[PDB]
């Protein structure tokens, strides 16, 4: 779970599609965290573009 | 600073933060804050490609 909140003068991302940390490519960034049997642990990026 | 100049407390701690990061520094608001260096660094010699 995790939320967001946004105000609309955001542009399109110039380049489009989302790419991996391309600056401009997203209007806002988050990051959460997941896990696996082996006790490992990921990192997840979420990005937006509208 | 300390002597790699990753900013610590009077315990050598690192005070994590949000990296500006890229081409200028842009700030990373959300991603995992984490150790913050300020190392010197040689200033780029990037071209005037616009002016």
């Amino acid at each position: 779970s995790m939320q967001i909140n946004l105000n609309s003068t955001d542009p399109v991302p110039s380049k489009t599609p989302f790419s991996v940390s391309d600056a401009d490519s997203y209007n806002k960034k988050g990051t959460v965290t997941v896990y696996d049997s082996q006790g490992n642990a990921h990192d997840m990026n979420v990005y937006f573009v509208k | 600073l300390d002597e790699n100049r990753n900013l610590v407390n009077m315990q050598g701690m690192q005070l994590t933060g949000y990296p500006a990061t890229g081409t200028p520094p842009t700030i990373q608001q959300g991603a995992n804050p984490a150790p913050i260096t300020i190392p010197n660094t040689l200033m780029a010699a990037k071209s005037t490609t616009t002016a």
